[PDB]
RNA sequence: AGCUUUGCGCAGUGGCAGUAUCGUAGCCAAUGAGGUCUAUCCGAGGCGCGAUUUGCUAAUUGAAAACUUCCCAAUAGCCGUGACGACUAGUCGGCACUGGCAAUUUUUGACAGUCUCGAGACUG
């Protein structure tokens, strides 16, 4: 029930913890990760799939081409974003 | 048998709406219903059939 | 692209030849008497600079009511080292894809 | 002349689907298979076989889950710095930057909100 306040971040940070938005002798700051070229956190069993088609040297087909578009553009539609029409039919 | 009705219907239901509007969770008053929901519905796990103790 | 339909282009009855051996029916692939042109204008699709056969090959028969009763008759039939069945061609280029997209989500 | 009976076949709809639907090819069977029944009564099914066939779509696993080639490589702002060229130790165009460009006059933003009849006023 807190709006976002103008000039001020604590309303918005307040809202989106509301919603559940949120030896040379050193420490190693290392943390790895396999990222695909787009840039999408591959699974790990995305992961292990892009590594056996390196290791196969043989990518996906034209039918797991047009299976992983579909795929893309559905989840990129819904991270994009029917009741006016059962208001006004009702 | 009932029970098992209802939850296929309402996975039928779930069916029927969009895969771009289908509920991201499905918060289920009934204790018991959650284990029938995922059965009718594993081919669609994109819900998470959470817990709402609370009964509205 | 791909500039290989164009020597298939016929309006006939084309079918997937696949899922055979990889020497099975290397070159007789259409050598069957079935119809008329048996497999006209068809052979077997294979990976290039390998010397190995991937799978699915062009099936094309010039009459549709001919292939599709050789197709019923010869689902499956042995073929070399590996029965192979038949099903329909995809023939489905971007021309089909554009159509496809504006009939689906209107 | 309009309608309609057994309804038929086509096409649409509703529902049912292991007991069911059907062939039943083995057998009896309109020349009666069966009983408490109908019983001085009625007359058409039953025993056993086998399935519920036609396609599309998503997903699922896998390295690949299939429809006519493929992985590869370059292409299709300023100030100073060192000479090259010109003009009287100084000035200018271009060549790459071996250092810098979030501290008042240009680019790391004094911007944002509100009210009123293109313009004015208020606040942080």
């Amino acid at each position: 029930e807190e709006p976002i306040v103008n000039r001020g971040l604590a309303a918005a940070l307040l809202l989106c913890q509301n919603k559940g938005l949120l030896k040379d002798g050193y420490k190693p700051d290392v943390k790895i990760e396999y990222v695909d070229e787009t840039g999408r956190k591959l699974t790990p069993k995305e992961a292990f799939r892009q590594l056996s088609h390196r290791f196969h040297g043989k990518g996906s087909g034209k039918m797991k081409t047009e299976r992983r578009m579909k795929k893309l553009d559905e989840e990129a539609l819904l991270k994009k974003m029917l009741g006016t029409v059962a208001l006004l039919q009702e | 048998l009932a029970k098992w009705k209802t939850a296929e219907e309402v996975a039928a239901l779930i069916r029927s709406l969009p895969v771009e509007e289908q509920p991201k969770q499905i918060i289920v008053t009934r204790k018991g219903m959650l284990d029938p929901l995922e059965v009718h519905l594993l081919d669609f796990p994109n819900i998470v059939i959470k817990g709402s103790e609370l009964q509205l | 692209e791909d500039p290989s339909l164009l020597e298939w282009d016929a309006d006939d009855f084309r079918i997937f030849c696949g899922d055979l051996g990889n020497e099975v029916n290397d070159d007789i692939l259409a050598r069957a008497f079935s119809r008329f042109p048996s497999f006209l204008k068809a052979k077997v699709i294979r990976d290039k600079r390998t010397g190995k056969t991937k799978g699915y090959g062009f099936v094309s028969f010039k009459d549709p009511s001919d292939y599709v009763r050789a197709m019923r008759e010869m689902n499956g039939k042995y073929v070399g080292s590996r029965p192979i069945k038949l099903r329909k061609s995809m023939w489905k280029d971007r021309n089909l894809d554009v159509v496809r997209k504006k009939q689906k989500e209107k």
